RNA sequence: UUGCUCCACACAAUAUAGAUGGAUACGAAUAAGGCGUCCUUGUGGCGUCGCUGAACCAUAGCAGGCUAGCAACGGUGCACUUGGCGGAAAGGCCUUGGGUGCUUGCUGGCGAAUUGCAAUGUCAUUUUGCGUGGGGAUAAAUCAUUUGUAUACGACUUAGA
RNA sequence: GUCAAGCGUUCAUAGCGACAUUGCUUUUUGAUUCUUCGAUGUCGGCUCUUCCUAUCAUACCGAAGCAGAAUUCGGUAAGCG
C-alpha cells in the first residue's frame, strides 16, 4: 500500500438471453494488488448498480501507469469518508509527481488527521488541478511562488556508532 | 499547517545600531543600551540595509509563527526604549486618608514607601528597579512618574506599585483606594 | 556605529542546488533539484552520474554548497545542458568534501602490501617532521 | 572499544542515556558518567518537579527507613533511572552495576581524560525545537540536593584550568600542523598522498 | 610488532532465548566492528576461542581454551550466533572471545 | 619459643564479571560553531573546515636475536635528578640536566627449519605465604576490681602501678 | 454535572432553580451466594495510630442582590485542629 497501482477494471455483468452484451462498466481502483483491485471493483458495483460478483464477471483488469511520472502536479482528491458518527465529503490538495503518490498521501493523510481507516474512504475523484489559482487549499499555495527557496535548519546527522567524540552539530 | 517562511521587519532608526549575536539583541541608542537574551524563540535575524533588520521562522507551526510578532515587538520596545524611553504615570486614588508616597533609602536599595494607605500602620516598600527612576510631578497633583529605557522594568515598577495597595476584605468597587496607571508614554515625545 | 546582525549562512532547497544521494540505490552520487514537491520531497535528476529523474526524501540526500542556474521543471536534457555549461563535476571534486570521500574510497581500496608501504612511508616523514619540530 | 567509556552527561537526556548506558554494561562496558548535574529530561520543569513529589510520596507506611529511598543527587537520580533498565537482583546485574560510576562534575582522575557523548541521547539530537525541557541539577536542588553550589564552584575552577590546558594544546597544534605543512609537497608526501593519507 | 593479535575480539551477549526461556546450546556473540548482517556473513564458520584462566595446571597450563563456531547471523545489527563444543559457562555474559581468521576465504 | 612493618628479588598457593597497540583532556552554542590570519580589539573583518573516530597517534625486526656502516643530533624506553602546578577522591600533570640503551630515517651481513598441515599455545594483575638481604619502631584493648552523670543483661560514663 | 421554564423589587444563571437528562461513590440498604460450617471470636464504647477529601475551623484568594459589620457562593489546600 506504499505503492499503490491504479487499475482500469471493466466488468460486465454476464449475458443471459433476454440480453446479450451487456452493458461493460468500467472504473479505476487503487489497490495494492489485482486481487484487491476486482474486491474493490465488485464493492463499488454492488453500490450503484443491482449486479454482485456472482452474477457477473470481469471482462479487464489493466495497470495504468502514470502519464507523466516525473512531472510534479497539484492535484486535487474529492473523498467520501465514514467518520464515527456519520459519513462526510471532503476535498483535499495533494502535491505529487504521480496519482498513486496523491492517493497514498491521501491514504496516509487521511488516517491521520482524521482516524479514518482503508475500509472507511471512498475516493470520489483525482484530478490534476490543470492550471494555477485554481488551487484552493494554502497549504499547497505556498509551494507555487515564484523562485521558491527554503532552508532547512537543525541539520540532525544519524551516527552508526554508540560513543561520538566530536559534540557534533546541527548546522547545514 | 508548517508555514513555510514567515517574516517581519524592524525598522531602526539612524543613531541606534543593534548588535545580534546568535539570539543576544543588544541595543544601543542614544539614551543608554539594552540587552535582552531571546534564545528560547528559534528565529533567523539578518540585516538588510544598516536600517532594516528582517526576522524570520522557518517551517513554523501557528505558535512558532506566534511568537515571531512578539520577537518584533520585543526588539521595537528595545529601539524605542533607547530612543525615546518610557514613562508610565500613576495617580493616587484616595476617599478619606491621604496615600502618602515617599522614596527612601534603606541600605542604598532605593525604596518607594508608601504610609496611611486607608488608614493603615504598615509601611508599604517597592524596590525601584535598576533603571527605572521616579519622580514626583508638578502641577499634577498625586502623580509618580517611573520612567526609563526598559519597559519591563517601568511597567513592572509601576505594577508592583499598584499591586501593593490593593484592597484587603473591602468591597473593591466602593474601596477604590490605591495607585493606578493612568499615562502609559514616552520620556521624550511631543 | 554599525548594526551587525550575524549571516548563520544555510543551503537552500532550490531549484538548481546540488544534492549527494547518501542512501538507496545511487548512493554517493550527484543530483540536481528540479522541483520542490513539498516541504520535505523534491525533484532530482543526476544524469551526469547516473541518477535517474525521481521524487524523493531530502532525508535520502545531503545539499551540498554547490548550485547552479536550473529553470524550474526543467528535464533531463536541459538539466544535462546547463550542468555541463556550469561545470558541477569540477567544482565538486575541488571541494574538501569530495576529497574525504575520495580519500576514504583510496585507503579502503588499499591492500596489505600498500599499507605496509604507507607504515614505512609514514616513519619517513614523521622523522624529517621532528627534526623540524625540534629545530623550529 | 576503550577500557573505560567517559560520557559527558551535558546535553544527554536521562532515559536515552540510561537504557544506552545499561546495555554498554550489561555487555561489558565499563562507563563512568561525568556532569550528572548538566543531564536534561523533557517536558517542563513544573512537569518533572510534580513527577519527583509523586514519586516522593511512595514509602514504606509502617517503616519509612525500609522506603523507597528517594535519593536527590542528579548523579543518584540518574543512577535510579538506570536500575530497572538493568536486572540489579541478579549477580549479573549486580556486576553490571559495578562496572558503572557517576558522577556530579568532573572530579579527578577523569578531568584530564577524553569525554563523549551519545548521540543517540543528545538532546539537541533528539527533541524538537520548541519543546520544553528540564535540567537535572535544578531539578535536584528542587528536591532537596545541597551541593548544586560547590559543584558549580569547583566546575568554574576546572574549566579555567582546561582552558589553560586547551591554549597551551593549540599553541602545540600550530606547530605541528604547519610542520606537517612543511614536509608536504616532498617525495614522501605525494607517495603518501597516492594511497589516501 | 606491538601488536600479535590475528583474531578479532567479540562479547559473548547471551544465550539464544525467548523473553522467558534460554538455550545454552546457542549463544549470541558481538563482534568489534561488524554492525549489519551482510558484514557478519563474513564471520560465518570462523573458529571461536573463549580464553579463560584456572588456577590448576592440567597439561602443563594455567590457561585453558574453549572452542567454537560462528554458525549464522542473529538480527539485524551484526550479532552472530554461535555454537561451542561445550557451552559457554553464562558468568562469561559480557566476557570477551575470540573470532579466528579461519576457515579463510577471503 | 627473635615478634612487627617497609623496600627489593627467589619460589609456591589462591584466584580473576574477563589485558591483548593507545580511556587520544577546552568551554560554550546547536535558528550555530571550530580553526587560521588581520586590525580599530569586537556580539569585528577575511579565509577555511564539518556532511562523523572510515580519525589521529602508533605499528617492519628470534613475542622480535647477533652484528657492520651511512645520515642526523631528531625520536623513544628505563632509572637518577631540577623546578613547578594540582585537595572534588589531589596520588597525577608539566618540566631541567646528566647517564643509560634502542632506533625501521637509509644501506648491508648472519640466524630462524622438525611446534613436522591447525589445536590460547601460555608473555596479563590481585591476594597472599615462605626464603634471602637492607632499613625502621619499641603499644594497646578486653576480662577482673572500681564510679554512678549510666543501666533488665550487654552497653555507657569514671577511677586504679 | 448539563439544559434553563421560572424565582430573585426590573433581571434566566449573585444566590437559586421546575420538566428532563448524564454521571460518580461504596461511609446506606437491597441484589447475589464466589470464599470460609475438621469455627477467620459475633454489637457498642474505651484506647491508639494512620489514611482520604466530597473543607467545619484556621491560611491566602476570586464572586455577591459584597457600603461597614455579619453572612452567602466558589478556588488552591488535608499543613493543623
Ligand atoms: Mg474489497
Ligand atoms: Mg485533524
Ligand atoms: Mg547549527
Ligand atoms: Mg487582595
Ligand atoms: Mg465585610
Ligand atoms: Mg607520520
Ligand atoms: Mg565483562
Ligand atoms: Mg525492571
Ligand atoms: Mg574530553
Ligand atoms: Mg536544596
Ligand atoms: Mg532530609
Ligand atoms: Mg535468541
Ligand atoms: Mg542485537
Ligand atoms: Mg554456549
Ligand atoms: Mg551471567
Ligand atoms: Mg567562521
Ligand atoms: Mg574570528
Ligand atoms: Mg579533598
Ligand atoms: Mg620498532
Ligand atoms: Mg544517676
Ligand atoms: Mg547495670
Ligand atoms: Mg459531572
Ligand atoms: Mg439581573
Ligand atoms: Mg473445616
Ligand atoms: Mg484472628
Ligand atoms: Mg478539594
Ligand atoms: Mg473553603
Ligand atoms: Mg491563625
Ligand atoms: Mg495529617
Ligand atoms: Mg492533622
Amino acid at each position: 500500500m506504499a505503492h499503490f497501482k491504479e487499475y482500469q477494471v471493466i466488468g460486465r455483468r454476464l449475458p443471459t438471453e433476454s440480453v446479450p452484451e451487456p452493458k461493460l462498466f468500467r472504473m479505476r481502483i487503487f489497490a495494492s494488488n489485482e486481487v484487491i483491485a476486482k474486491s474493490r471493483y465488485w464493492y463499488f458495483l454492488q453500490k450503484l448498480h443491482k449486479v454482485k460478483k456472482a452474477s457477473g464477471e470481469i471482462v479487464s483488469i489493466n495497470q495504468i501507469n502514470e502519464a507523466h511520472p516525473t512531472k510534479v502536479k497539484n492535484f486535487g482528491v474529492w473523498v467520501r469518508y465514514d467518520s464515527r458518527s456519520g459519513t462526510h465529503n471532503m476535498y483535499k490538495e495533494i502535491r505529487d509527481v504521480s496519482r498513486v503518490a496523491a492517493v497514498e498521501t491521501l491514504y496516509q493523510d487521511m488516517a491521520a488527521r482524521h482516524r479514518a481507516r482503508f475500509r472507511s474512504i471512498h475516493i470520489l475523484k483525482v484530478a490534476e488541478i490543470e492550471k494555477t489559482a485554481d488551487v484552493k487549499r494554502q497549504y499547497v499555495k505556498q509551494f507555487l511562488t515564484k523562485d521558491l527557496k527554503f532552508p532547512l535548519p537543525h541539520r540532525v546527522q544519524k551516527s552508526t556508532k554508540t560513543f561520538s567524540y566530536k559534540r557534533p552539530s546541527t548546522f547545514y | 499547517m508548517k508555514y513555510i517562511q514567515t517574516e517581519q521587519q524592524i525598522e531602526v532608526p539612524e543613531g541606534v545600531t543593534v548588535s545580534i549575536k546568535s539570539r543576544i539583541v543588544k541595543v544601543v541608542g542614544p539614551r543608554g543600551t539594552l540587552t535582552k537574551n531571546l534564545k528560547h524563540i528559534d528565529v533567523t535575524f539578518t540585516k538588510v540595509n544598516n536600517q532594516l533588520i528582517k526576522v524570520a521562522v522557518h517551517n513554523g507551526g501557528r505558535k512558532h509563527v506566534a511568537a515571531l510578532r512578539t520577537v518584533k515587538s520585543l526588539v521595537d520596545n528595545m529601539i524605542t526604549g533607547v530612543t525615546k524611553g518610557y514613562k508610565y504615570k500613576m495617580r493616587y486614588v484616595y476617599a478619606h486618608f491621604p496615600i502618602n508616597v515617599n522614596i527612601v533609602e534603606k541600605d542604598g536599595a532605593k525604596f518607594i514607601e508608601v504610609r496611611n494607605f486607608l488608614g493603615d500602620k504598615k509601611i508599604r516598600n517597592v524596590p525601584v528597579r535598576d533603571g527605572v527612576t521616579i519622580e514626583f510631578s508638578t502641577n499634577v497633583k498625586d502623580e509618580i512618574v517611573l520612567s526609563g529605557n526598559s519597559v519591563e522594568d517601568v511597567s513592572q515598577n509601576a505594577a508592583d506599585l499598584q499591586q501593593i495597595c490593593r484592597v484587603r476584605n473591602k468591597d473593591i468597587r466602593k474601596f477604590l483606594d490605591g495607585i493606578y496607571v493612568s499615562h502609559k508614554g514616552f520620556i521624550t515625545e511631543d | 556605529t554599525d548594526s551587525i546582525v550575524k549571516a548563520s549562512n544555510w543551503r537552500l532547497v532550490e531549484v538548481g542546488r546540488v544534492v549527494l544521494i547518501k542512501k538507496g540505490q545511487s548512493a554517493g552520487k550527484l543530483a540536481a533539484i528540479v522541483e520542490i514537491i513539498d516541504q520535505k520531497k523534491v525533484l532530482i535528476d543526476g544524469p551526469k552520474a547516473g541518477v535517474p529523474r525521481q521524487a524523493i526524501n531530502l532525508g535520502q540526500v545531503v545539499l551540498t554548497p554547490l548550485t547552479f542556474a536550473l529553470p524550474r521543471g526543467a528535464r533531463t536534457a536541459t538539466v544535462s545542458k546547463k550542468w555541463a555549461a556550469a561545470a558541477v563535476c569540477e567544482k565538486w571534486a575541488a571541494s574538501s568534501w569530495a576529497k574525504k570521500i575520495a580519500q576514504r574510497e583510496r585507503r579502503a581500496a588499499l591492500t596489505d602490501f600498500e599499507r605496509f608501504q604507507v607504515m614505512v612511508l609514514r616513519k619517513q616523514k614523521r622523522y624529517t617532521v621532528k627534526k623540524a619540530l625540534a629545530k623550529a | 572499544v576503550e577500557p573505560v567509556v567517559v560520557i559527558d552527561g551535558k546535553g544527554h537526556l536521562v532515559g536515552r542515556l540510561a537504557s544506552v548506558v545499561a546495555k554498554q554494561l550489561l555487555n561489558g562496558q565499563k562507563i563512568v558518567v561525568v556532569r550528572a548535574e548538566e543531564l536534561n529530561i523533557s517536558g517542563e520543569f513544573f512537569r518533572n518537579k510534580l513527577k519527583y513529589h509523586d514519586f516522593l510520596r511512595k514509602a514504606t507506611a509502617f517503616n519509612k527507613t525500609r522506603g523507597p529511598f528517594h535519593f536527590r543527587a542528579p548523579s543518584r537520580i540518574f543512577y535510579k533511572a538506570l536500575r530497572g533498565m538493568v536486572s540489579h537482583k541478579t549477580a549479573r546485574g549486580k556486576a553490571a552495576l559495578e562496572r558503572l560510576k557517576v558522577f556530579e562534575g568532573i572530579p579527578p582522575p577523569y578531568d584530564k581524560k577524553k569525554r563523549v557523548v551519545v548521540p543517540q541521547a543528545l538532546r539537541v539530537l533528539r527533541l524538537k525545537p520548541g519543546r520544553k525541557y528540564t535540567t537535572l541539577g535544578k531539578l535536584s536542588t528542587s528536591v532537596g540536593w545541597k551541593y548544586e553550589d560547590v559543584v558549580a564552584k569547583l566546575e568554574a575552577k576546572r574549566k579555567v584550568s582546561s582552558a589553560e590546558y586547551y591554549a597551551k594544546k593549540r599553541a602545540f597544534t600550530k606547530k605541528v600542523a604547519s610542520a606537517n605543512a612543511t614536509a608536504a609537497e616532498s617525495d614522501v608526501a605525494k607517495q603518501l598522498a597516492a594511497l589516501g593519507y | 610488532a606491538e601488536s600479535h593479535r590475528l583474531y578479532v575480539k567479540g562479547k559473548h551477549l547471551s544465550y539464544q532465548r525467548s523473553k522467558r526461556v534460554n538455550n545454552p546450546n546457542v549463544s549470541l556473540i558481538k563482534i568489534e566492528g561488524v554492525a549489519t548482517p551482510q558484514d557478519a556473513q563474513f564471520y560465518l564458520g570462523k573458529r571461536i576461542a573463549y580464553v579463560y584462566r584456572a588456577s590448576k595446571e592440567v597439561r602443563g597450563s594455567k590457561i585453558r581454551v574453549m572452542w567454537g563456531k560462528v554458525t549464522r547471523t542473529h538480527g539485524n545489527s551484526g550479532v552472530v550466533r554461535a555454537t561451542f563444543r561445550n557451552n559457554l559457562p553464562a558468568k562469561t555474559f559480557g566476557a570477551s572471545v575470540r573470532i579466528f581468521l579461519y576457515p579463510s576465504n577471503i
